[PDB]
């Protein structure tokens, strides 16, 4: 009927409220949880196909609901931590009482998507604290529930612009905490993909806050360990940035550089993979200031005795773009490249990227035919310039008699 | 006559039961010394009848401690090892640097094989580069204990009687002559008898197959019959696979495998075992659990 | 169950 | 070169481009200092580190230990505060091992400054840090308060006390957390009555922070602070907060409160324990979470052996004992495994009689647990039980089980039991050992684990050392020697690693007329490795013999096999003549 | 039904000894193409 409805659907969120033990006690209460499932099943199935139901008194009533259900401490980590521990190569643990959970995730989300539902309203309950609850909830084990975490989060964004400034700051301290103090958390993907959807969204003369998340925040989360977990969500913030505003582009560079792995490989190849995608969209004057740090890396790179290393670093002459900033800059870049291919050009122990710097070597001399062979000549230069540091050095200690 | 040198080893070996790499002048020097006795060993090494046979060990230095514990000290008991030192442990440099250590102050007491793990390639992609890497700051230990793998012997025969192997039996091989044939002193090829000696698996289909892995090829019961009545083998044991019981009999009892890095990874759950075979080569298998395991780390853009 | 080359 | 050449060519050094390079002029800092004035380095060089110095994180990390030990090069204390103004921007630096370096070394150059320096460049310092922009800056300045703070004039340590509140109540959880760290540190440095006054609110607020990450460092900080005050204090102020923390929404509070809880019972003394941390325990003995209740588990006996010593009985009888009762079934093999770890020592506390009746069948159900760790942990401390009951019981009530547990199918258990034999033998006396615990021990002997077969051997020594050399030579010796005939070589080298330990202290006598000839007859064995032991062994026992017997007996089988075929077996001989100076 | 899986038994040794046979083409094949690559460099050294 027209009204007593409102009355029993209240009663119902009253009785959802009721947590049930899924864990310590396994085959307990199968009956009355059924119950449960069955009475927001069709909390569901009642708020999305009806209308005009989304009244005011019911506000309270399902933020309260959620939180009941949601807001628990997460249990003890199922997984082994240490060194020797890859986390991408953790058991998948499960959220045992996924049952009701995803209903109430499920619930709550056609509860924020109604065109019927009103955010200056809600907002009254949807407050600062109801957002850290639903922050601290990322770290779950379940990729089910980050999943939801994810979308729901991105909602609240993208309708409360009073708790906007409050998630970028709170998301925030936990990269912070993660980068530099535990280099632990499980949903660090999820909130860059909402990070990701934001960057899109920021507005054309980009503001000074936003510059700072990106070489404060962003960036640093390059020297992580577990960078593999959430890296092509890292590297799409990152390249989303620079399309929107390419004088960022020297500090990236710069700092991609200043993070550059010395003793992991699957980062180097990581790292190597973000870099051309940068170069995809760089534009040529951004090029000319970052071309030889740059190089002298790819230097290293190339000659890298890593064959995984190597290739993806010779794979970049395979990039018509790339070739031809190389091409119209060639003054500056070849002389610094020449040498590391040059060593390896006589000898290696992998037959495929000795295939493959015998082709880089032929097409950097179709660019400017250089005989220039005084890579010796530097090789002198370095021995002199040796002669003189060890004779310093001697004064210096001969000095140490001292006044 | 003069036992400098020994006294020098013993330390060395001293120093890694204590779980302590040697430093690059000592590993070079060690490789160098490895390489000549290695050298003089067959394709198929003759091994002498009372030893004991172990499958992977991949860095898990703490349960090799194990193994010893279970099988007895390194050099009273005799030991064959069917490869596999370095992959996914975190102890790779102790571990493969103590193995050697053993077999160039006992060359006697001690086999070691050649594993798929034992190359230029997989080392890279696995663990082992980057503990190198990590551990003296440089790609040169790597260099010598790879270039030092090319000469390990790919398989052993004990008593004339039990073909011990990393991988498994090879469509290029029906005899062990035409494995004394090889040239071993070079990378583990991609295709080829060479390499399908350290890739296969025995597996339920009776014939030769094509490999999970993306190498070697699996082959069945027949197989295994045939390849031994024609040599003259009671058993073939291998060592490539794991296995929950840390060791699992297959084809009719014509193979074994033993492996013998327990929870492998530290995350497998496995049990790993080793097989003795006694002065009359009666077998008999033991197995065990890992070991009792009793800061914020460098940046790895440090160095 | 790690990466087929082997848990 | 002329008077600043040393600070050009450190400057050529910070202009390579091999960061290693520059490592290297780093760690030669002070050589630099050395080779300038006094006066250089502090005019010159430390405003070059300070302004002219933008590099890696690992260069700033060198730098930051080199300036820490640089007081005498800048002129001693008169001058120490030459060095602040570098540390104050290392502290800054976003990565978080170079700021910790940096705070390291401010620490310890503090103690170089006199009040007035701390008074005038300090302490500014740490203002400046507390209050800057970022949060790396102020979680550094944490570090710094409780060196500088006694020794200040009231009115400066009045400011110190208000930056680190407001340290305490930061936007940040970074800071609050590096704050609530540093809280205990600080105390410890207050005067008492600002204990009470200011640190206790703070102390309430971080204890109650929305963050529980906060929260649980408030605990560590509630122990230091209990310590610092006596009975009554307590009551009204931390205990209403650390009764709270025990009921925490967050297992991660509620497990700080339960290890540190004997800490903590000692910190309130025996009055509020019985009032307060009696009911607090049981709730955590019942913790949903089995981590907690492992926690509390591990102090179930130290918690116990410090109430007081009136209603001590009372309390363990009633409170305590059935919570242990339920843990000792509980589904968690490792909350179950702390207990079988302490549990024994609560015998002594409860006497004789108690323990017989209350305790003993709980041994006896850990004794028998599924998980070898809980069977292992509870062999450990069998003694102490021992010494509470009788002998004459222990053999009655447990003797049985642990004869059980001798051949247990995980072989550190078998090893818990070999090594508690030799002290359990004595105890029971060799007439009682020999006719019901000889045969066991001699199956260990011949165990198929290397490690079993090793402890059953050394044990032999120490039975021999309390039931003496004859009732070896009847008991031991000939059971020992029949392994020589074993067909498998591991078994047979056993028979030599006996020898080796019996001789010890069979003495003269036995080993030659009843050991050696075995050893020399094994020097015939098929198997090098027995061959080469049977060197090895002679080299032991060698000193043990006449000269005579050393001299027609063992040398020739020396020389004998440094002619055999094995190369191991020719180094161990040529060693035995070496030693025993045959050679 | 004997013979049948007999038949099917030959007919593999036959396979994958010829698996084995391209296989080694292919390594063959690369070889001169690793070669012809240093010499495309070395002849375009000399241009
Ligand atoms: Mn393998
Ligand atoms: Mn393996």
């Amino acid at each position: 009927p027209p009204a007593d409805q409102e009355k029993l659907f209240i009663q119902k969120l009253r009785q959802c409220c009721v947590l049930f033990d899924f864990v310590s006690d396994p085959l307990s209460d199968l009956k009355w949880k059924e119950v449960k499932r069955a009475a927001l099943s069709e909390m569901v199935e009642y708020i999305t196909h009806n209308r005009n139901v989304i009244t005011e008194p019911i506000y309270p009533e399902v933020v309260h609901m959620f939180a009941v259900n949601m807001f628990r401490t997460l249990p003890p980590s199922s997984n082994p931590t240490g060194a020797e521990f890859d986390p991408e190569e953790d058991e998948p643990t499960l959220e045992a009482a996924w049952p009701h959970l995803q209903l109430v995730y499920e619930f709550f989300l056609r509860f924020l998507e109604s065109p019927d539902f009103q955010p200056n309203i809600a907002k009254k309950y949807i407050d600062q604290k109801f957002v850290l609850q639903l922050l601290e909830l990322f770290d779950s084990e379940d990729p089910r529930e980050r999943d939801f975490l994810k979308t729901t989060l991105h909602r609240i964004y993208g309708k409360f612009l009073g708790l906007r400034a409050y998630i970028r700051k709170q998301i925030n301290n936990i990269f912070y905490r993660f980068i530099y103090e535990t280099e632990h958390h499980n949903g660090i993907a999820e909130l860059l993909e909402i990070l990701g959807s934001i960057i899109n969204g920021f507005a054309l003369p980009l503001k000074e806050e936003h510059k700072i998340f990106l070489l404060k925040v962003l960036l640093p989360l390059h020297k992580v360990k577990s960078l593999s977990v959430y890296h092509p969500q890292l590297a799409y913030c990152v390249v989303q940035f620079l399309e929107k505003d390419s004088t960022l582009t020297e500090p990236v560079v710069m700092a991609l550089l200043k993070y550059w792995p010395k003793t992991h490989s699957p980062k180097e190849v990581m790292f190597l993979n973000e870099l051309e995608e940068i170069l995809d969209v760089i534009e040529p004057s951004e090029f000319v200031k970052i071309m030889e740090p740059l190089f002298r890396q790819l230097a290293k790179c190339v000659s890298s005795p890593h064959f995984q290393v190597a290739e993806r670093a010779l794979y970049y002459w395979n990039n018509e773009y790339i070739m031809s900033l190389i091409s119209d800059n060639a003054a500056k870049i070849l002389p610094i490249m020449f040498p590391s291919l040059y060593r390896n050009s006589k000898t290696h122990w992998n037959k495929t990227i000795h295939g493959l710097i015998y082709n880089a070597l032929k097409l950097f001399m179709e660019m400017n035919q250089k005989l220039f062979d005084d890579c010796t000549q530097q090789f002198k230069a370095e021995k002199l310039k040796e002669k003189l540091k060890m004779k310093e050095r001697e004064e210096a200690w001969v000095k140490i008699e001292n006044l | 006559d003069e036992k400098v040198f020994t006294k020098e080893l013993d330390q060395w070996i001293e120093q890694l039961n204590e779980c302590k790499q040697l430093s690059e002048s000592q590993v070079k020097s060690l490789c160098e010394k490895a390489k000549e006795i290695l050298t003089k060993e067959s394709n198929v090494q003759e091994v002498r009848c009372p030893v004991t046979v172990c499958g992977d060990v991949h860095g898990q230095f703490h349960d090799l401690m194990e193994l010893f514990r279970i099988g007895g000290k390194s050099p009273d008991t005799n030991y064959l090892f069917m490869g596999d030192y370095v992959n996914r442990g975190y102890y790779s440099v102790e571990t493969v640097t103590l193995l050697v250590a053993l077999k160039v102050r006992y060359r006697e007491r001690i086999t070691i094989l050649r594993g798929n793990h034992e190359s230029r390639q997989i080392t890279q992609v696995y663990g082992f580069y980057d503990e190198c890497l990590r551990k003296y700051g440089n790609a040169n230990v790597w260099k010598y204990f790879t270039d030092l793998f090319d000469y390990l012997p790919l398989t052993a025969l004990v008593d004339g009687q039990i073909f011990c192997l990393h991988g498994g039996l090879s469509p290029s091989i029906d005899t062990l002559d035409h494995i004394r044939a090889l040239d071993r002193l070079q990378e583990v090829p991609h295709e080829g008898p060479m390499c399908d000696l350290l890739w296969s698996d025995p597996d339920d289909r009776g014939g030769w197959g094509i490999s999970p892995r993306g190498a070697g090829y699996t082959f069945g019961q027949d197989i295994s019959e045939t390849f031994n009545h024609a040599n003259g083998l009671t058993l073939v044991s291998r060592a490539h696979q794991l296995v929950m019981e840390g060791y699992n009999w297959c084809h009719d009892r014509n193979v074994v495998t033993i492996f013998s890095a327990p929870n492998y990874c530290y995350r497998c759950g496995n049990q790993a075992a080793i097989m003795e075979l006694d002065d009359t080569l009666k077998y008999s298998f033991l197995q065990f659990d890992p070991a009792p395991r009793r800061t914020r780390r460098t940046p790895d853009y440090f160095l | 169950x790690l990466x087929r080359x082997x848990x | 070169d002329d008077s600043l050449y040393p600070i050009a060519v450190l400057i050529d050094e910070l202009r390579n481009e091999d960061v290693q390079l520059r490592l290297n002029s780093i760690k030669k800092l002070s050589t630099i200092a050395l080779a300038l004035g006094v006066e250089r380095t502090r005019s010159e060089l430390l405003p070059f580190l300070t302004d002219t110095i933008y590099d890696e994180d690992e260069v700033l990390l060198a730098l930051a230990e080199q300036l820490g030990t640089f007081t005498t090069l800048v002129g001693g204390p008169e001058y120490v505060h030459c060095l602040l103004p570098p540390l104050e921007s290392l502290a800054t630096v976003e990565e978080t091992v170079v700021r910790d370096k940096a705070v390291e070394s401010l620490r310890a150059i503090s103690h170089e400054h006199s009040p007035s320096d701390l008074e005038a460049h300090f302490v500014p310092l740490v203002k400046r840090l507390a209050g800057g922009d970022w949060f790396t800056s102020r979680t550094s300045a944490c570090g710094l308060f409780s060196v500088c703070y006694p020794r200040v004039s009231s009115a400066v340590k009045a400011e110190l006390r208000q930056y680190f509140r407001n340290l305490c109540s930061d936007d940040t959880p970074m800071v609050r957390r590096a704050a609530a760290s540093k809280l205990g540190e600080f105390a410890k440095v207050l005067e008492l009555d600002n204990v009470k006054s200011e640190i206790i609110p703070m102390f309430s607020n971080l204890a109650s922070d929305e963050q529980d990450s906060v929260r649980l460092l408030a605990v560590e900080a509630c122990v230091n602070i209990a310590q610092l005050l006596p009975q009554e204090d307590l009551e009204a102020l931390v205990m209403p907060t650390l009764r709270q923390a025990a009921e925490d929404k967050s297992w991660r509070v509620r497990y700080m409160v339960a290890d540190k809880f004997t800490e903590l019972q000692k910190a309130v003394g025996p009055e509020i324990t019985k009032t307060d941390l009696v009911p607090a325990f049981q709730n955590l003995m019942k913790d949903c979470e089995a981590e907690v209740r492992a926690a509390a588990s591990h102090k179930v006996k130290e918690f116990c052996e410090n109430l007081s010593a009136d209603c001590r009985e009372n309390v363990i009888m009633t409170q305590i004992l059935p919570c242990i009762k339920e843990l000792v079934s509980d589904a968690n093999q490792h909350v179950k495994s702390a207990l079988a770890s302490v549990i024994m020592g609560l015998s002594p506390i409860l006497g004789k009689d108690n323990t017989i009746e209350h305790l003993l069948p709980l041994f006896l159900a850990q004794l028998k647990d599924e998980c070898p760790e809980v069977r292992l942990n509870i062999i450990s401390n069998l003694d102490c039980v021992n010494e509470v009951i009788g002998i004459r019981q222990l053999s009655q009530s447990l003797l049985p089980a642990i004869v059980e547990l001798a051949e247990d199918a995980k072989w550190r258990v078998r090893l818990a039991i070999i090594e508690y034999m030799p002290l359990l033998a004595g105890q029971l006396g060799v007439e009682f050992f020999d006719e019901k615990l000889n045969s066991l021990c001699m199956a260990w002997l011949v165990d198929h684990v290397y490690a079993i077969r090793e402890a059953a051997t050394s044990n032999l020594k120490k039975l021999v050392e309390k039931f003496g050399k004859e009732w070896a030579h009847a008991t031991i010796i000939p059971k020992v020697l029949a392994m020589s005939g074993d067909p498998n070589y591991l078994h047979r080298m056993t028979t030599l690693f006996c020898i080796n330990v019996l001789s010890e202290v069979c003495g003269q006598d036995i080993t030659t007329k009843h050991m050696l000839p075995t050893v020399l007859r094994m020097a015939g064995d098929p198997v090098a490795n027995v061959r080469f032991n049977v060197a090895k062994s002679l080299q032991k026992i060698g000193p043990i013999l006449d000269n005579s017997t050393l001299q027609s007996e063992v040398k020739p089988i020396l020389e004998k096999l440094t002619q055999d075929q094995d190369v191991d077996v020719k180094y161990f001989a040529q060693e035995a003549l070496t030693v025993l100076s045959l050679a | 039904p004997s013979t049948l899986l007999k038949n099917y038994q030959d007919n593999n040794k036959m396979l994958v000894l010829a698996l084995e046979n391209e296989k080694s083409k292919v390594k063959e094949a690369q070889d001169i193409i690793l070669q012809l690559r240093k010499e495309c460099y070395y002849l375009t050294c000399q241009l």
